[PDB]
RNA sequence: UUGGCACCUCGAUGUCGGCUCAUCGCAUCCUGGGGCUGUAGUCGGUCCCAAGGGUUGGGCUGUUCGCCCAUUAAAGCGGUACGCGAGCUGGGUUCAGAACGUCGUGAGACAGUUCGGUCCCUAUCCGUCGCGGGCGCAGGAAAUUUGAGAGGAGCUGUCCUUAGUACGAGAGGACCGGGAUGGACGCACCGCUGGUGUACCAGUUGUUCUGCCAAGGGCAUCGCUGGGUAGCUAUGUGCGGACGGGAUAAGUGCUGAAAGCAUCUAAGCAUGAAGCCCCCCUCAAGAUGAGAUUUCCCAUUCCGCAAGGAAGUAAGAUCCCUGAAAGAUGAUCAGGUUGAUAGGUCUGAGGUGGAAGUGUGGCGACACAUGGAGCUGACAGAUACUAAUCGAUCGAGGACUUAAC
């Protein structure tokens, strides 16, 4: 199977639609911020409700 | 569970030793025949003095399988050796005795002579 | 499986003694020919005990006329009338499916009456 | 269900027998995420044998704990550390011995690291 | 035609009256509450919504909290119609339960089948494997699409897909017993749908 | 089909036959229904309608075909690039090797035969089969739907009665109609029968290791067996093609004319098929003709005098997390501390089947007791003990002409 005819410059961009990556769910640490991501321990201070676990 | 080409040892004094299936009789059709199911067969090996000889095409009837007989009451009958009893055009058998134990489901078929000729109908 | 169970707490048959796999018990089987009820004896070696409450099973196996008869049965079914335990047995294992081969002395030698 | 972890059924046993030992020495490990969530199901069985302390109970636990000296200068094996230290601490607790805290992903492969601590 | 709906639990063996052995399901379907009477004077057709297996208030919404106000009971998860009962003998708020059925009522039963996941051409359609030896590389696969001249695949040529997840009626069952003490049905045979799924136990179309 | 012609293709259109997967045409093999019979019943010949469904397991040969074995309601033809090689097999023809007969003086030749002889491709597009993300459906939302339309199913054999009845010299043997039971095919599921089950349990060989014994670990396909729960399942079990309704084909007609009688037809009314349309089951309002009913949240704050535009927000949802009956990922579904969603811990169920250790019998290998003991993967029911914290993002203000209010 060999591609019978080249993809034009429209169809090439129309598969880039869902190809976009997305935001991370991000909030701030109530210790420091800014910012954390959701439910996982920050690199900022390393507190997580709220023990200072480095 | 006795389909085409299944060598069934015989269980009577009719002369035969090993019976080869050809075609289970029911329908278009089927490929299995558990217990009490009439088969068209030949005889591959025989005790040497016998009216049914080697290479003769005479029908037969299963009695036992290593496959189960499933009674409708939970209990299951399953033997350790396959079987045949050989029939001559009506359900009176050509054989004289019928060796070994016998699945009792034959009596619920039309084989009431075959049950009477056989020692442990269980 | 509690509410599975407590339905069938009623018909849990409670007129038989317990038994291990490797032993011999007699079964009293109610058997219909038309129209009466022979209570035919049944005899031989127990093997299987595939469990499950009402769904339990057991297999008495009987050599007869040189031929083995593998026969299962219900653990609480009403057709089994009475159970008479003849032998017990020191048996190493709990599923004796090897003796659907072994005839006949070494089957008997593994029937050590404990 | 259980987790295949991309390892053969013997490779997983050598996988899990190492990590359960390393919680005994370290008190905390930074594995990957499904190396964390799948480790808590074993250690909370393994600490459960610690509370017994039978001569039979220790000989079950030696098949998931290796032979590694845990504390220097006392020469304690990780087998000894369960029945001496850990079981003397968890006679209050009934389950949930190791809480798992997720950390961010790792650089070189994007793998979600995760922190296990006993508690 | 009467019909109630509910969860199932599993399979059992219940012997009865003979030496028999019956393959029996266990159904949780009591009790249903009439939430809304679909009427042909407004909607054209005749039906009754029934709700089942009430849930706690965190799981229920204000559009649906007010929907149970005509029956005046707790919010309730599983809602379906039933076209169409003998009209009516029902009032919105009457707790329909097991008491209708008996040992002898022939019953059709519908439910959403056990989804097995993305399965190939043999398992999804009963298609047959090719030769596993003799140098043949074609096995496990659906094979020839169609002819050459129409230059396309005819719609309906079976292919791999996601097997399961439909709703399946299975007909002509026999309800064994009635347990209004424990809210339990008992139906001969196999009933579609996985463990703890929802199952509508109708009355059949006979005879 | 063998052909004629050479008009697509010799900068390549893979040729025979099998395996899969089919559809379609009926000029019909059955099954449904009828005329005639050189049809007494039974079984036929033959001509009609009828494609809905079924249309087998071999032996032989590369074979299609063909014959034969035995069944069967029957074992239909035929097209679709003599269907189907970017789906497979090369057994033959027609690569080189190699022989045999024949022919030629010889190289070699032969639709004359025979043994051996690299069958390549990551799927671009349209198709097909499943899954999603937008948007629309004159405000946003949550449930349940209706059905225009789309599919699936559509096969039948026995047996017993009716009835040894009609029929028949007799032999032989019913029509119609009921009732039980199969075959094949299909749709489900695991309670039994089983299979499997690589973190379940027991035994065991070699070596290696925890100082040694005892006890265990490693590796040998999981070292090897013998068992096995949950799940996936078939050969296992349950169900299916039912009863119907409505118009029709070929028939069969009742009336009646033209053509005083006659005449199924021209006006008029019927009956009649496994055919058609529904009933049975599945999808389904993207059905832009965007349907329906129930219950919700409301009708903000600012700019633009205005048309309009933003920002904050309710009903609800989404990100994020624990997962599973779901599952490729998305999705669905159970759930997020007025919590059982998952793991653990208990109490169990099933599985394995008598733990270590101790004492005793035995010189010993081993047995016996403590003791259905010990060990347990997803299987059940409790328990906040652990992880589902924090929080964020999205989402309305309902155009206007007319009719009735």
């Amino acid at each position: 199977a060999v591609p019978f005819r080249r993809t034009s410059k429209m169809k090439k961009r129309l598969r880039r639609t869902h190809f976009k990556l997305n935001v991370p769910g991000m909030t701030e640490c109530p210790s420091c911020g800014e910012m954390k991501l959701s439910h996982r321990v920050c690199k900022a201070c390393g507190s997580y409700n709220g023990k200072d676990i480095n | 569970m006795i389909q085409q080409e299944t060598r069934l040892k015989v269980a009577d004094n009719s002369g035969a030793r090993e019976v080869l299936t050809i075609k289970v009789l029911g329908g278009s059709g089927r490929k299995t025949a558990n217990i009490g199911d009439v088969i068209v067969c030949t005889v591959k090996q025989a005790t040497p003095g016998g009216v049914v000889k080697k290479g003769e095409v005479v029908k037969a009837v299963i009695v036992r399988t290593k496959s189960g007989a499933r009674r409708s009451d939970g209990s299951y009958i399953s033997f350790d050796e396959n079987a045949c009893v050989i029939i001559r055009d009506d359900k009176s058998p050509r054989g004289t005795r019928i060796f070994g134990p016998v699945a009792r489901e034959l009596r619920e078929n039309n084989f009431m002579k075959i049950v009477s000729l056989a020692p442990e109908v269980i | 499986q509690k509410l599975i169970e407590d339905i069938t707490k009623e018909q849990l048959r409670t007129d038989l003694p317990a038994f291990r796999p490797g032993d011999t018990l007699r079964v009293h089987v109610k058997v219909v020919e038309g129209n009466r009820e022979r209570i035919q004896i049944f005899e031989g070696v127990v093997i299987k005990r595939r469990g499950g409450g009402i769904s339990e099973t057991f297999t008495v196996r009987k050599i007869s006329y040189g031929v083995g008869v593998e026969r299962t049965f219900p653990v609480h079914t009403p057709k089994i009338a009475k159970i008479e335990v003849v032998r017990y047995g020191k048996v190493r294992r709990a599923k004796l499916y090897y003796l659907r081969e072994l005839r006949g002395k070494a089957a008997r030698i593994k029937e050590i009456r404990r | 269900s259980y987790r295949k972890l991309g390892r053969t059924s013997a490779q997983r046993k050598a996988m899990l027998r190492d990590l359960t030992t390393d919680l005994i020495i370290n008190e905390r490990i930074e594995t990957t995420e499904t190396r964390a969530k799948e480790l808590r199901s074993v250690v909370e069985k393994m600490i459960t044998l610690g509370k017994r302390g039978d001569l039979h109970a220790r000989r079950q636990a030696a098949a998931y704990i290796r032979n590694e000296v845990a504390n220097e200068e006392n020469n304690q094996d990780a087998l000894q550390k369960l029945f001496s230290d850990i079981a003397t601490r968890y006679e209050e607790r009934q389950g949930g011995y190791t809480r798992i805290m997720k950390l961010g992903p790792r650089r070189g492969d994007g793998a979600p690291m995760a922190i296990i601590e006993l508690v | 035609t009467k019909g109630i709906l509910g969860r199932k639990i599993g399979m059992t063996q219940v012997f009865a009256e003979n030496g028999d052995l019956i393959p029996v399901t266990v159904i949780e379907a009591a009790p249903n509450v009439v939430l809304q009477k679909k009427t042909a004077e407004n909607d054209g057709y005749e039906a009754i919504q029934l709700g089942f297996d009430d849930k706690r208030e965190k799981l229920s919404n204000k559009p649906e909290k007010g929907h149970v106000a005509k029956a005046e009971t707790a919010p309730k998860r599983f809602v379906k119609e039933l076209r169409g009962v003998e009209m009516d003998a029902y009032e919105v708020g009457q707790e329909v339960k097991v008491e209708i059925f008996s040992a002898g009522e022939i019953v059709d039963v519908t439910g959403v089948s056990k989804g097995k996941g993305f399965q190939g051409a043999i398992k999804r359609h009963g298609q047959s494997r090719g030769p596993m030896s003799h140098g043949s590389r074609y096995h496990r696969r659906p094979g020839s699409m169609g002819p050459v001249d129409p230059n396309r695949v005819f719609k309906g040529k079976l292919l791999p897909g996601r097997m399961g997840g439909e709703q399946i009626t299975v007909q002509n069952l026999e309800i064994v017993k009635v347990d209004a003490e424990r809210n339990l049905l008992l139906i001969k045979g196999n009933v579609p749908g996985a463990k703890k799924s929802l199952i509508t136990v109708k009355s059949a179309v006979k005879s």
